[PDB]
Order: C-alpha cells, then structure tokens, then sequence
C-alpha cells in the first residue's frame, strides 16, 4: 500500500508522487509514455453513472447515482496530480422524481488511477466518493460512496460512462 | 428468587457455551479438573471409575453423563410439575454414596467459574447462581 | 563487499526502532530520552563536560540545551531510515563527520563508550529486540563518524 | 494571518505526523518538494552548487533533502513551547545568514510544501492553518520579520 | 489434482501421478501426456532477465544472463532432461568493472515445465525457471535458498532474437 | 455389520434435526411414539414397566422415563466422532439393564425396527439403509450376554 | 434526538484524533480551551471551582482537575459500543455534580455548544451534526435530576 | 528505583495491553476475577456497588472508573509535580472505607499477573514491579 | 509399571506439545509461573539466578536448561541401561543444595498440569505420570 | 564477522534436518563423529577427558558424555531468534570449561573446522559459508576469558 | 568408495523423503520397472509367473510393493553390520533358484537413480548413493 506498480513489462514497484512528473524514475520511463499521462478520464464534463446499494445510510432502495466533473486545473509546477470539482447526485425515492445533490472538491491521482472527492463544507448530508479505474480501459470503474472521515464504506455502485 | 423470565435465559446460553460432540468431553473434562486442583479429598469417592487419573477414560465417560443430566434438569426447567419428578429420581441415585452437604455448595461455584472465559462480560450471574439452587437443593 | 549490516537486519531495525514514535506529539519522548544520553557520558568522562559549554549543559532542563538533545537523536533517526539506498547513507554520515571536525576536543575514544552506554541502554526502553542486529548497525553508524578525527 | 493561534498550533502537529511517515517513501517524500520548487525558480539551482545541485537524484543530494525535512521536523514538533522554539529555530538563522538569499525564494518553497501536504495527505486538512504555521517559522529564518 | 500428480485434462479431466508425462507410452486416457516431449530449450540459446527485486546480495547486479552450452537426453527414461548452463553477470561499482560465469547444471522437467539450476557456487543459490507452459520466449524464473525453500530475487527473462 | 464412518456423518445430520431445541416438547412426542408403535407388536412388554406408572399415558412421571431414554440416547451419539469412550459408556448403560427381570433379547431387535417404521414420518430426507445398520451394533452391543 | 448508530463511530474516529497520546500535553490544552472557552460566555459560573485554585491559570493543582475531567469523559465514549453500562455509569457521574452548590441546568446546555464552539481548530475532517447531537444524550441526562 | 527510562516503557507496554472499547471491559473484569477467586473477604467492602456479583452491570461500570484512575496516573508519571497532586486527590477518595495496607501490596500482584499472557515473555517486570509501587504508597 | 509401549508414548507426545524456538521458551516459563503462584517458598534457591524475578532473563536461560535436561533424560528412555547414567550424573548437581523431598513430587504434579490445555483430552496420564517417576526417584 | 540475520534462518533449517527425531541414535553417531575427526589432529587433547572413560569408544558412559553435549550445542540454537537470554545462556557455559585444566583456547578454532570437514556428509543442501560465519561469534565467546 | 559408516546415515534419511506415504508409493514403483524394461528388453522373460506381460495389470503391482518393501528393509539398517548381513542374506536364496546375469541388476542400479532424482527434492549426493545400494546389489549376488 501507498505505492503503484508500473505499467509495462517487467513490474517494479514506485512511490505513487513520481507519476507524470516530467523526470523518468522507472527502469523502463514507463512515466512519460501517453498510455499514462492520458487525461481522457477527468476532461470537464464527464459523468459516470451506476445504480446504487445502499448499506449503510438512508437505505433509500437502489436507484441511480451519477458523478461528474465541473473544472479540472492542472498546476504546471507539480503535474503530479490534477485537482478538480465534481457534482454527486442520486435519486431520493419520494413520490415525485426528485434528486439531493451535493457538491465536491478533490484530487485525481495517477498512480491509483483512482479520483477521490470529498464534501465542500455546510453542505447538507456530507458524503464522498471514490472510484478506482483498475479496469483495462478509461471507461467503467468500482466506485463507493464513503463517510469522509472513517473511509467507512457506506454505499457501492459499479459505474460506467455515457 | 427464580423459574420465570430470569429462567428462560439460563436455557439459551446453555445452548451456546455447552457446544457439541469432541467440543463436550473437552467442556466436562475441563470442568472437574477445576475443583480437583482446589479441594484434593474430593477424588476418594470416585475409586468405582478409576478417578485415580481423570484424564483417562471410563472418567471421560462418567463427567459426560454428570453433565447430561444438567441436560434433562434445565430442559424442564420451565414447567414445575415435572421438574420434582426428575429432582426426586436424581436424589435417589446420590443417597447410597459417602458426601457431604458442602460438596454441592462448592460445585455450583466451580461450574459458573468455566462459563466465564467462553461467555465473558455476557451473562446474569444472578440468574444462574439462584437458578442452579433449584437444581441443587432437590438433591438434599 | 561487505558482509556486516547485511540487508535483511536494518528492516528488523527500522521496525523496531518505529515502535517508539508510534505515539503522537512525541517531542516530549525525545528530549528525555535525549537528555539522559548525554548526562549519562558525563558522569563517566567527565572530560567531555567542557565541550557542552556553548549550549549551557549545566542546565539539564534549561531550553537552551533541550533544543540541542532533539537534533542528535533527530540526527540520529534519519540515518536509521536511510540505512536502505546505501550509497546515500555514505554522503549522509559523511557530512556529519565533518560537522564534528571543525569542533576541537573531540577524542576518538569517547564514541567507544557512547556505544557502549547505548548498546546496554537501550534494551531497557524497547518491547523486544535482536541484540545481535542493533550491534552490527550501530558500528556502522557511529564507526563512519569520527572518520575525519 | 492567524498569531500560530495556540490551538492551531497543535493542529498542525498533528497532521504532519500522519504525512510525513516512516519507511523509504519519506526519501520520496523528500524529491517532491524540491523537484516542484526548481520549476518555479529556474536559477535557485545556483546555491547548491556545493552539494551537487546540478542533478536531483543523485545520492549526495539525497542526503542534503532529508536534513532540510529533518530540520523542519524539529520545528513542527514543538510549537508548544514559545522558548525551545525561539531557541531551536534561532539556530537555523546563522545556517543561511552567511550567504544569500532573496525573500522571493523561500515565499515559493512555502507554495512547493502546501501541494506536496496536500497529495501526500488524506484529503482532508485547513489551509488558512498550514499556511500560518510555516509562515511563523518562514519569518524566523528570514532573521528578521 | 493432488500433491505430487499432474493434470492431463482437456476437456474431461483425467489425474495423474507426475512420473508419467512424456513416460514414452499412453497413461492418460486423453493421449493429451504424449503430445508435449519436444524440448523447446535447444543449444546456443541465450536468456537475459532484467531485476524485479533482489534482496540475496552477492554482487546485486542490474541484469544477468543465461546461455546453454548442452543439452542431453538420458535415452530410456525421459521425463528429465538435464542441462549445461553457464551464467554470465557483468557487474561494475566505485572501484573494478568485475566479471563473472559460474557454470552449473541443472534439468527441465517435462512434467510441470519448471527448469531447475543446482547451486552454482557454494552459497547455495538454487534458480528455479517455471514457464507457463504454451510460451517459451519469456519466464518468471526466480531465486531460492536451496535449503529452506523461499523466494529471494526475482528476474523476468526473454529469449534474444 | 461395519459401521464404516460415512454412515455415521449420516447419522449425526438425521440426529441433529430430531433433536434441535432446549425445549423437550418435540424430544418427548417423537420418543413416546417409538414405544407407543413397539407396544402394539409385543404387547408382553407392556406387562414391565409397570414401576413407572405405564397405564397412564399421560402421567407426571412417565415422561420423566422417557425423557431420559431420549437424553441417554442422545448421550451415544455424541460419542460416534471419539470411539474408545463409547465402550466404557456402552457396557455401563448394558449392566444397568441386566439388573432386572424381564428383558428380551428378542424386544432389542424389535425396537430397531421401530424407529425404522417411526422416524421416516418426523424427518423428510431420511437414509433407512444408514440409520439401520449403525444401530444394530449399538444394540447388539448392549444384549451382549442375554437380557 | 436519537443517538442511533452510524453517528457513534463517527465519534469514536473523532475522539480518537483527539485523545491519541500516552502523554497528556495534548488532552490537557484542548479540554482547558473549553471551559477558557465557556468562561467567556458566563462569567458566574467561574465563581465556582474556587476549591481547585481556578485563579491561577498554570497551578500545579488546577491540571489534576481538567486531567480528571477527560479521563472521565473519555471514559463516557470507550463505552457506547457497550450500552447498559453507560446508564450505571452515567448515573453515577450524575450524582457527584448535585452533591454541590452552584451548578445550574443552564450551564451544561452552553457548554454543548463549547466544544462545538471550538473543537474542530484542532482536527480537520470533523462532524458537527454528528457530535452535536450524540453529545445532548450523553448532558441532558446529567442535568435531569438537577436544578 | 524509577527513572526517566524505566517509567518511559510503562508507558509504551500500558497503551497496547489495555486494548479499547468492548475489550477494555473484558479486561477489568477479567482482572478483579483473579483476586476475588484467591481471597475471597475482599467482596465485602463493594456492598455499595453490589459487588454480590462481579459479572452483574454497575460493578463493570465501577471496575472500568478504576482502570481510568490508572491512566491518569500512569500518563502523567513523567512529570514529578503534578504526579503528587492526582496521588494526593485519590487517596481522599479511599481515607472514608475500610481497608487493610496488604490489600494494595495484594492487588498489584495480581494486576501485573494479567499482563503475563497478552505480553508473553516480553516485558520489564522491574520497571513495573517498582514504579507500580511509587502510584501504591501514594494512596497510603 | 513401565515398559516398552508406554513408554514410547510418551516421546512422540513430548515432540509435538514441546514446540520450537521461541515457542519453547514460552513454555517454560508458562511452567514455573505455575508452581511459584502455587508455593511460594521455593524461589528461596533461586537467588543464584536472580529468581526474584522469573520473567527476567538469566532465568529464562535456566529454565530451558531445565527442561534440555528432561529431553536428555526422555530421549534415551527406551535403552535402560544407558539410562540410569544420565540420572546418576543428573543427581550430583542437585545433592550441594538445599531441598526437600516432597518438592520433586510436586513438580510433576505441575508439569502434567501445563500440557494438559496443549493435549486437550488425548494422552495416557498413567503412562506419563508412572514414567515420569522413573526419572524422578533417580534424584533421590 | 556479523552473524547478520538470513544466516541464522540458514542455520536454524540445517540444524532442523540432523537434529530431527525423539530416539537419540542419529544425534549420537553425528557429534562422536565430530571429536572422532577432531582428535586424528590434536591427539595432545585426548589426555583430557580421562575422567569420562574416553580409552571405550563404546562406553556406557562416554555416550552419556556426547548426549550433553548435543543437547547443550541444540540449546544454543534454539535461541538464535530471541537473543539477550544468549549472553546469559552463553556466560554460563563459558565458565563451565574454565573450571578445569587443559582446554586451549587453540582447540575451540579447531572444533570450527571440525563440523566443516565433517558435518555435511550427513546433509545434502548444505552452506558452508553460513555455518562457518555464525559459529565462531559463538566460540570466539567461549574463548575470551580462558587461556 | 565404502559404505562410509556417516554417509550411510545419508541416504538412510533422503530415501524417507523419497518414498512416502500415500498412494504416489504405487505410481513411485510403476516408473523403476518401466525405466529398467526400456535397457534390457529381454529380461520380462523371467516374470512369466507373476504375468510380467504388461506392467499395469493389478497382479505385477502387488509384485513391485514386496520389491521396494524388500528394499526399504535394506536402507532403513545400515547402522547394525550384524542385523542387515542377517536381513539381506535372506535375499540371497530368494534369487539364488534361478538364473540372474550380473548385468541385469546393474542396471536396475541406474533406474532407481534416475527416478529418485526425479522424484526427490533436487538435492541429493550420487556417488553417495552410488556405494550403499551397489553394496546391496554385491549382497544379492551371493559373492563380491
Ligand atoms: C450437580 C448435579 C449432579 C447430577 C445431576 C449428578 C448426576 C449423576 C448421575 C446421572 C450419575 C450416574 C447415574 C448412572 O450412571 O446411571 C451420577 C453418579 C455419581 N455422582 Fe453425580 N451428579 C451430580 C453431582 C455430584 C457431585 C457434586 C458429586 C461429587 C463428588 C457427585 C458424585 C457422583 C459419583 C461418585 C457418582 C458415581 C456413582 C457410582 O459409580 O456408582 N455427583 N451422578
Ligand atoms: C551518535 C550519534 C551522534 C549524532 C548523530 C550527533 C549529531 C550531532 C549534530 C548534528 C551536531 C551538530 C548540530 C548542528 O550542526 O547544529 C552535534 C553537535 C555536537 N555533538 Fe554530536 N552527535 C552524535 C554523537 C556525539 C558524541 C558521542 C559526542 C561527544 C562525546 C558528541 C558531541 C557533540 C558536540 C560537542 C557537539 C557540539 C554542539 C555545539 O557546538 O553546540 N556528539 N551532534
Ligand atoms: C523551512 C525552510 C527551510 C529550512 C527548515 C531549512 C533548513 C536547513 C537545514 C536544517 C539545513 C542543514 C544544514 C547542515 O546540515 O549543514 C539547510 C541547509 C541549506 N539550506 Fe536550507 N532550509 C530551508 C529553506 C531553504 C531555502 C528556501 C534555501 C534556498 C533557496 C535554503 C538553502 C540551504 C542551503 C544552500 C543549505 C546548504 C548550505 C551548505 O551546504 O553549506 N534553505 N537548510
Ligand atoms: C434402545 C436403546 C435404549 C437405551 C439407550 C436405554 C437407556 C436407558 C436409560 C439410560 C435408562 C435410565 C437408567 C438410569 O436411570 O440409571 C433406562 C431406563 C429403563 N429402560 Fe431403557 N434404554 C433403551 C431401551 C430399552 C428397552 C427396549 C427396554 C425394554 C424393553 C428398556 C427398559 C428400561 C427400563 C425398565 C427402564 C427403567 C429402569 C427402572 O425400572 O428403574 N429400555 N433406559
Ligand atoms: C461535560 C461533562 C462533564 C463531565 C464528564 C464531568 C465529570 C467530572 C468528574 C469525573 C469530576 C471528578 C469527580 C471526582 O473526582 O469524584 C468532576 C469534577 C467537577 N466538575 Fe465536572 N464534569 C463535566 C462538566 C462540568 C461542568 C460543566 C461543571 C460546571 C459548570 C462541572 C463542575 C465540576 C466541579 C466543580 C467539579 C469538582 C468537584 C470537586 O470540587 O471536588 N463539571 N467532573
Ligand atoms: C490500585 C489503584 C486504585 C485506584 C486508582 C482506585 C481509584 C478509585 C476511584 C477513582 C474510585 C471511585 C471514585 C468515584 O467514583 O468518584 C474508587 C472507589 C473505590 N475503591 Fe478504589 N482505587 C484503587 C484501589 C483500590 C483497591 C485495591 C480497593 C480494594 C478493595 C479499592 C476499593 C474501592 C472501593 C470499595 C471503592 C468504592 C467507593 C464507593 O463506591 O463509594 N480501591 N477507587
Ligand atoms: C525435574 C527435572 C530436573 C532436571 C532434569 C534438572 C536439571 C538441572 C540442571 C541440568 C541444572 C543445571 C546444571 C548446569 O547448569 O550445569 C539444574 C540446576 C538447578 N536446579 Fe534443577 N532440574 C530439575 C528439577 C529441579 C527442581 C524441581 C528444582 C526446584 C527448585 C530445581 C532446582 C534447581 C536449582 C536451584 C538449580 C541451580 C543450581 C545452581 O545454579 O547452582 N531443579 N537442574
Ligand atoms: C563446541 C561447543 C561445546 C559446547 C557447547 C560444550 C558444552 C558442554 C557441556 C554443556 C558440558 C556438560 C557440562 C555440565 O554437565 O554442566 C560439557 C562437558 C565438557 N566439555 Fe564441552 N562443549 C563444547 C566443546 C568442548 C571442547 C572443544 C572441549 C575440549 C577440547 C570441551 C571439554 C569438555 C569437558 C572436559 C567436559 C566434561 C566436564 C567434566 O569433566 O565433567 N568441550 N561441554
Ligand atoms: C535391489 C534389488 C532387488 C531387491 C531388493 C529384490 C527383492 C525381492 C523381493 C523382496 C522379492 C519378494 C519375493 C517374495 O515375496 O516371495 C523378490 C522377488 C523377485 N525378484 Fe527381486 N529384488 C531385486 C532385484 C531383482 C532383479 C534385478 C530381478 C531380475 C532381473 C529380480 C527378480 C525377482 C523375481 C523374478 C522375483 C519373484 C520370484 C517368484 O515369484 O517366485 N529381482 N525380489
């Protein structure tokens, strides 16, 4: 833990702060190749999707649950991660259609390739959301809804993309 | 003060802490080998199963079928009738044999000892310590 | 090639030697454990006693000197945890032998004790430890230093 | 900004423990920082002429990177005492008084650590509160406010 | 399977004991145990494995290779086949640009396709090949202390073309 | 005839479904029922037992017989995983029925067939071959002598 | 309102940030911050605690008080993944603030508010709602009894 | 002879065995169960807490306000002053009941026995042995 | 009564429960704890040792010296002419101190006591504890 | 020269294979073999230990002798993972060989050699680098305080 | 080049490993005959009585077990020089009614070596085991 192994034939195993860093500290420079440094995935506007169980809060009833992707920075003195804003929104199951939305802020980290957010602050029902992209392609995901504390898992959705 | 409510409970962990098959001899033989170690003169009356050595068996045998009979007394334990009916035949058995009424006063204590490290802070002592009275006092 | 401080020993180090700090603030944990390491030396040189005047030795708990019994053992643990990449460990140890050159009264013999007060020092504030290990590590540490006197 | 609000001082010291950690990824830890401070300040390099500055993964640099942390360790670790503080962080004025250095540089060195922290660190922590802390000790260096 | 037996199974799985594959006759109901007596590794041929991670150190060297001087075949039992392997490992440092072959011995088994390497120095260093079984460019061949059993190093080899 | 030990797994699941509960309502119903169709073929029998106040099928003591025919049944089985420890158990509950009169070795073979005519109506997966053949060496094990 | 579940290891995480140490240099300088904290609000009351010397700020007494005062607070939380002991206890902690003169039912009500006041400029990732509302549970069964 | 190291350790070895939560019960309870089975008059002082019977609720509540005075004095034991002053307050809260002096030379027998099969073998006996007697005279 | 068979049942038995390394000095020690807590009077000899404290190391080192011994002793049980050699040099080293009979056959009371939890209910107690006095009446 | 660590699981494994068995034969015949091959090149040592009867090399007593010896040598070993009870253990058997006369403190730099030569030709996976390594720093401590 | 009273011990402990428990004892046999039958053709002629035809028929492997058993009967005793010229000269009139070449069990010598090899745990000394059972094979034949 708290490391990535790299990405190409022979695995060794690199402190995860050394990705797209613009200095090659593999054997290989698997750092610097574009099967990396790829932004496909946080690109404004993209929204991932998957109906959600709950387990353990609100026990709503599995209906549907999208994140997206509001502004995307990238700070040209440490490209190491990109820091972003979302929005999560998932269907409360009233009598009407109708949807509780909160609003993040986190940071995509390339080693993972895992986004990780977080609730903003004085925003009602605090939650965040992580989404590993383990996943051959920049598509699909295993996210999880999560207290921001524990990390306790509090919600598990298997979202695609449209 | 007991039979009721604070009865119902004593048969439920029964069931748990008691176990099952290679478990039970392991629960009995566990048992004796307590007040063995605290009161010595205990082991004279028991020459008939070989309590020379309890760990050998015939003995096994013996503190299996002892245990059983908690079996039959706290299965009942709810309706009184019945009850006695047991407690009467049981006596009967211990009438013929060299005891003391200490003995029994002393095993009660040593039994709800073991239940202690296998049902740890969870239990109502006083459920059972005046609940195993009922069971005791029959024997007199 | 060396043999002695083989790679597997300083993992066994490393992780009991974070047992310590295991606990949070911990500053408190280190002057103390520093304050006593080098009274400890003075009451068996008591030569050394001189050397220690710039930083007001003469006051065990004065802040003066607290403040000097966190950098040796702060000095100390970043050797520990680079004892992995060697190479840089070298150049590490290096500058510190230099630090203590251009300080005069410095004999060489006072380390062979320093050792020796630590090496029968600490079995008394860890859970568990290889004696065997620790030994092998701490004659690279304090051996690489002195170098230059 | 905040006086070190002595409360915030202690928050602080709290995180730090939980980023900067035990094992080989502190000597990681460590290339970070500097790796994003030269990209801010091309002709800082300059300075460390002596330790082989050219290059920053070569050993000897190494060596020079976890001292500078290991300084800034002491300093974090005891912000509850205002006289071991004084003390202790006096010390590192007379290291960098003999040569100079403008008041530009140390300013982004003080942006370099803020993005490490907050990578390094479990997504969740108060700027406003790092950023007097550090500036505290910034201001002692600096050897004057 | 079980233990020490091997499984022969294509489509309808058949389990065998280990001393039987490429015996030179039909165990396996299959046939599927009589298809596979080939050898793949021939004479002249080269392997260069780049480190994974190395923790038995004698000189830690960045990458090593591998050649074979012969091949043999004991004519009338064949499951084994054993080998002449040098071990070629160029390393350098502060001070020498040193050199190194040791040769050894070791023999691939048909059975479940690993190829051994007996000590070649004293030190007791067994390198233990294990390929897949349907490739034979590339194997995940790690080091073993011969006596206790363990993973030490590993190395990811390629045969040169 | 060879008890084997897979029969015995067999039994231990066909046992464990009869006797599940702290309660003795269900121990007791399903046992009264095994004498209660014995009693019909070997009505001779009847004539023992009479010690226990048999003529009341209800009595506040009868029960308490068969209570403890259940619990000293239930007492073998939970030995079939430790053998060695059966023996010494089984020879001692063989000598407690030589103490008395009338015993049939003829009435031990017959009950053996009385769970086998009463027990395929408590439990629904039911293995009669199993059941019968680990039961006879128990039995013929405690009318080893006669009686 | 409801202590419920999840919001009980919300606590728990957060209280152990706060109480993680073997030294109490920490847990000592965030409970004093409280009532420094409540003092400001309600004057009155610091003409109580005179029996500790609440005069002087750094007493070598007045830290044995505010040191009891944690460890038994910090008592009260090691219990909610066991309840029914923290009623005893609860009740006990109860009975030895009517025992004096000059605690008022207002005063814990404020003091809800102290922590929430100022307990998060020491953690980062913090809860309010929660804390708030599994902490009223806990203070209004202290004052029931109580003028 | 307590000193800046040999306390230090105490410290250390006090915060893994005594566990948290759920097993910090399980841990007082586990040790008054030791010393009251050995000498079996010291349940008569713990009428007010209805210590009839250990495992029954408010005396777990009671046995765990104990083990919490411990941390208060262990935790300080660095700092020389304020240890005093804690000592100072506790003993109060004993001068009112009935005790005898061997009890405390008693318990701390019994306490550091406990601590024997969480830790093994790994542990400084000395360092407890003595430095749990600098928090015992106190109380005298 | 010892012979041949129940005997060398009594080797296999002392292989497994025995254990390894650093779980054989967990062993040891888990014995004397035993005996020391039971009769307090024999840490009078021990102060050689610095038994004062047996948790402390110099004696741990003594103890496995011990029970090394009884290996020695149980490895060659089978030839018995070999045997009584070892006992009778055995002996010498125990006839310059002060003892008393009776401790000797309260060791092995203890010692058959420990490998109980390890054995749960299998072994022959009649073969170990006849056969452990073959090695104890060699020391008189 | 540093016992180091991988040498010692080395160690514990070798020692595992001639060490393995509860009948004491195999044990025997390996160590007599090792004094056997030590006295052919100090002969001048086989004055010493007259007092075992070493003229019988079967004996029913010199075996007694070698027995010790082993299980002596296999405590040592079994230490290896918990040292500081070493030292003790090692002291102890330290003053053992100077309480009498004879023993050079050139026989033990023997003995070295003596497993070396012959201790293999009972294994097959053998380091004799290893063993050789983390041998002396046990017999250059015997040594120390004798002539 | 002998028996060499410590290597004797050797292979007595490598052969435990090598042959086991279980049922890869049975399949453990199988190999050595059909590695000796492939060297020397003509020598099935001499188990015409245990239906030495094929070497898979239930019959012959019965036959194979009493061999190794026989054998591990040899290698577990080569500590008592009197014990195995007792066992192993029994041997002798087993063989001795019928006609054995001296090459045939030379070469059921390199079978079982190439097959413990395999079967063994890639450590083991050749010329160790090359002696202790070639002084077995000098016991079957009746004269050195
Ligand atoms: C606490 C409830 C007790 C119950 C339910 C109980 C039950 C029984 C039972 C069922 C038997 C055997 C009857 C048979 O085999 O047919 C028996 C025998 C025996 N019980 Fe108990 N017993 C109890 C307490 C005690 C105590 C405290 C002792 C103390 C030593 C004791 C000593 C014996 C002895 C020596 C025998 C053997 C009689 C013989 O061999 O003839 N029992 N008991
Ligand atoms: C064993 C590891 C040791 C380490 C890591 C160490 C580290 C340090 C460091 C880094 C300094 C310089 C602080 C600075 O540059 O501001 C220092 C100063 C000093 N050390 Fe050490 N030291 C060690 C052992 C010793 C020993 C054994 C002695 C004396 C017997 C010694 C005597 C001194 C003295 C006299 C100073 C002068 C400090 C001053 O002038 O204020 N050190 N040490
Ligand atoms: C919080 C900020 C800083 C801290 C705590 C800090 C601390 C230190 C420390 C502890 C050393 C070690 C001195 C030694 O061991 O000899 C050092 C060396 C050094 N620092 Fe810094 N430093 C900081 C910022 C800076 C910055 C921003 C620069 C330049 C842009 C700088 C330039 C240097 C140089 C050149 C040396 C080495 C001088 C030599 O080799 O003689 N420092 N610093
Ligand atoms: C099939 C398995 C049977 C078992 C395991 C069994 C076991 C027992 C046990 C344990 C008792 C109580 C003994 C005591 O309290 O010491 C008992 C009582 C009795 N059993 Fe059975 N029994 C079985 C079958 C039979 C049969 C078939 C008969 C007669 C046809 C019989 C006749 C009796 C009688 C008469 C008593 C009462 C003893 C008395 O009068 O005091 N049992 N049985
Ligand atoms: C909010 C949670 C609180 C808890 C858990 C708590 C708990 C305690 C405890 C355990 C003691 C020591 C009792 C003893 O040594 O026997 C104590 C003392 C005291 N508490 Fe509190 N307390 C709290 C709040 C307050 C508040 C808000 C006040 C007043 C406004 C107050 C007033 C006092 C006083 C005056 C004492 C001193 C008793 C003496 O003079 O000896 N407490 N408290
Ligand atoms: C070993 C260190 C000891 C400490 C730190 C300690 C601490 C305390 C504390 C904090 C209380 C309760 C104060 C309160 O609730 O406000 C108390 C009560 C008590 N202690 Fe101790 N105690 C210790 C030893 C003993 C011992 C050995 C006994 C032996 C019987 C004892 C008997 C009691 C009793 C009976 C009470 C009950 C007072 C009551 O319920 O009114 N204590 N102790
Ligand atoms: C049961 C089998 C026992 C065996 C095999 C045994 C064996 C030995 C051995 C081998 C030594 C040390 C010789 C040496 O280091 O060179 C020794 C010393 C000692 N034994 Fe035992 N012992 C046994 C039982 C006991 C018991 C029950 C006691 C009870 C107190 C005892 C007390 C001692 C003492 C005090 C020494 C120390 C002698 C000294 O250091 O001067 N032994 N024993
Ligand atoms: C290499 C490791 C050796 C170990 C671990 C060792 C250990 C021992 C031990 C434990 C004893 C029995 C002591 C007792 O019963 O208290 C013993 C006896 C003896 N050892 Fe060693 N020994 C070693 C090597 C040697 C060597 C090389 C010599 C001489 C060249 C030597 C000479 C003796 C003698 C003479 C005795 C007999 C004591 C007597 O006369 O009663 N040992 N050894
Ligand atoms: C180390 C080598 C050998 C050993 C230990 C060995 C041992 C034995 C044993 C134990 C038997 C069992 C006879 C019985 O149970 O009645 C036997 C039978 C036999 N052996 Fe061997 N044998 C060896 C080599 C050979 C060789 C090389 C041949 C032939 C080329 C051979 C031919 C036979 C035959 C034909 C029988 C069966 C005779 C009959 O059924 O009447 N053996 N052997």
């Amino acid at each position: 833990e708290h490391e990535s192994e790299c990405r190409g034939d022979v695995p060794e195993c690199i402190h995860d702060l050394l990705f797209c860093d613009g200095e090659k500290d593999c054997r290989d420079g698997s750092d610097e190749d574009p099967e990396t440094c790829s932004l496909n995935i946080t690109h404004v506007g993209s929204s991932y999707t998957g109906l959600a169980t709950w387990t353990s809060c609100e026990d709503l009833n599995p209906d549907h649950a999208i994140v997206t992707i509001t502004a995307a920075h990238r700070k040209s003195f440490f490209p190491n991660r990109v820091w972003l804003r979302a929005t999560l929104s998932y269907e409360l199951d009233e009598h009407d259609h109708t949807v509780s939305t909160t609003q993040l802020r986190g940071f995509y980290n390339f080693g993972k390739r895992e986004l990780l957010l977080a609730p903003l602050k004085g925003q009602s029902e605090g939650y965040g959301v992580i989404c590993d992209f383990n996943l051959g392609d920049d598509d699909h995901a295993d996210c999880k809804i999560v207290v921001p504390s524990s990390l306790f898992v509090c919600a598990h959705f298997n979202a695609q993309r449209y | 003060e007991c039979l009721v409510t604070e009865s119902l409970k004593v048969k439920l962990q029964w069931a748990s802490a008691f176990g099952h098959a290679h478990e039970r001899v392991a629960f009995g033989l566990e048992l004796w080998r307590d007040i063995i170690d605290d009161h010595p003169e205990i082991k004279a009356p028991f020459s008939r199963v070989r309590g020379d050595n309890i760990y050998s068996p015939e003995f096994g045998a013996h503190s299996q079928r002892v245990l059983s009979g908690l079996d039959i007394t706290i299965s009942m334990l709810d309706t009184p009738d019945m009850l006695a009916a047991q407690l009467a035949h049981l006596k009967v058995q211990h009438v013929e044999r060299n005891l003391k009424p200490e003995f029994f006063d002393i095993f009660l204590k040593h039994l709800l000892h073991v239940l202690g490290d296998r049902l740890g802070t969870h239990f109502d002592f006083g459920a059972w310590h005046d609940c195993v009275d009922q069971i005791i006092d029959g024997i007199k | 090639h060396e043999h002695c401080c083989s790679e597997e020993d300083h993992r066994i180090v490393q992780k009991q030697w974070d047992i310590l700090w295991r606990d949070t603030e911990s500053s408190k944990i280190k002057i103390g454990f520093g304050r006593l390491l080098l009274t400890k030396l003075a009451k068996d040189i008591p030569e050394v006693n001189d050397l220690f005047k710039r930083v007001d030795i003469e006051h065990a708990e004065g802040p003066k000197f607290s403040a000097h019994a966190l950098r040796i053992l702060n000095g100390l643990d970043l050797a520990i945890n680079l004892l992995d990449d060697p190479p840089a460990l070298d150049a590490a140890l290096d500058h510190l032998a230099h630090q203590h050159e251009v300080r005069e009264g410095v004999q060489k013999a006072h380390f062979k004790k320093f050792g020796e007060i630590l090496a029968t020092g600490l079995p008394q504030v860890l859970d568990d430890y290889d004696a065997l290990a620790w030994k092998s590590c701490l004659k690279g540490i304090l051996t690489k230093i002195s170098s230059r006197l | 900004k905040k006086q070190c609000g002595v409360l915030e001082g202690l928050k602080v010291k709290s995180e730090w423990g939980r980023a900067y950690g035990s094992g080989h990824d502190r000597e990681a830890f460590s290339q970070a920082i500097w790796r994003a401070t030269f990209a801010q300040v091309p002709e800082s390099r300059s300075l460390f002429k002596r330790v082989h500055g050219d290059d920053t993964s070569h050993p000897a640099f190494i060596a020079h990177a976890d001292r500078v942390l290991g300084g800034l360790d002491i300093a974090i670790s005891t912000l509850d005492q205002p006289a071991t503080l004084k003390e202790e962080l006096d010390h590192l004025q007379v290291q960098h008084e003999g040569r100079k250095i403008p008041d530009n540089y140390f300013d982004a060195f003080k942006t370099a650590i803020l993005h490490v922290v907050a990578a390094q660190l479990g997504r969740c922590y108060d700027r406003e509160a790092w950023d007097a802390c550090i500036d505290h000790i910034e201001d002692g260096i600096k050897g004057h406010h | 399977c079980d233990e020490h037996e091997h499984q022969c199974g294509g489509d309808d799985p058949q389990c065998i004991s280990k001393l039987f594959v490429c015996d030179g006759h039909n165990d396996c109901r299959n046939g599927e145990d009589e298809k596979d007596c080939t050898l793949p590794t021939k004479a002249g041929d080269k392997f260069i494995g780049d480190v994974c991670f190395d923790h038995c150190t004698k000189r830690r060297p960045e990458h090593m290779t591998l050649a074979f001087e012969s091949s043999s075949i004991a004519a009338f039992f064949t499951p084994i086949a054993d080998l002449h392997v040098h071990i070629e490992i160029e390393s350098e440092t502060d001070e020498d640009e040193s050199e190194v072959s040791m040769p050894a011995d070791g023999e691939y088994s048909f059975a479940d396709h690993r190829l051994t390497i007996h000590p070649p120095e004293e030190d007791g260093l067994g390198l233990v090949g294990e390929f897949d079984g349907y490739n034979f460019d590339r194997f995940v061949g790690h080091i073993v202390h011969e006596l206790s059993e363990e993973v030490c190093a590993e190395f990811i080899f390629h045969r040169k073309k | 005839d060879c008890c084997s030990y897979e029969d015995r797994r067999e039994i231990r699941h066909i046992w464990d479904d009869v006797w599940s509960s702290s309660f003795t309502d269900r121990r007791v119903a399903i046992v009264r029922a095994v004498f209660d169709d014995l009693f019909k073929h070997y009505p001779t029998s009847k004539a023992l037992f009479e010690r226990v106040k048999i003529d009341e099928p209800e009595s506040g003591e009868f029960k308490s017989h068969l209570v403890r025919v259940a619990n000293g049944l239930k007492l073998l089985i939970n030995l079939l995983d430790d053998t060695l420890v059966l023996q010494s158990h089984l020879g001692h509950l063989a000598d407690q029925h030589i103490q008395r009169k009338g015993v049939t070795k003829e009435y031990f073979r017959g009950i053996g067939e009385a769970f086998a005519r009463v027990l395929p109506q408590v439990l629904s997966c039911f293995n009669v071959d199993a059941w019968n053949r680990c039961f006879h060496r128990l039995v013929a094990r405690i009318a080893k002598d006669l009686p």
